[PDB]
């Protein structure tokens, strides 16, 4: 109860410091955010 | 009320609002993120 009572809130200081742990989350968003940026910058082309 | 343009040769169709920014006194029309006209000068008086 001394081990494992610790070993949780080591888990609660490591996710409200690093952000990168949930980065892979981040790159669900990242991938979708440049595709709708794709679709907005093809009407500026003049396509010949 | 949507309504058809014709703004100095320049067409399209839209609703007519207030512009609350600062602009240019030259400025004919001003584009978007995708290239096109959503905000244009009136032609007989100064308005935006």
């Amino acid at each position: 109860a001394n081990q494992f009572n610790s070993a949780i809130g080591k888990i609660q200081d490591s996710l409200s410091s690093t952000a990168s742990a949930l980065g892979k989350l981040q790159d669900v968003v990242n991938h979708n955010a440049q595709a709708l940026n794709t679709l907005v910058k093809q009407l500026s082309s003049k396509f010949g | 009320k949507c309504v058809n343009f014709n703004f100095n040769g320049l067409k399209g169709t839209g609703v007519l609002t207030e512009s609350n920014k600062k602009f240019l006194p030259f400025q004919q029309f001003g584009r978007d993120i995708a290239d096109t006209t959503d905000a244009v000068r009136d032609p007989q008086t100064l308005e935006i």
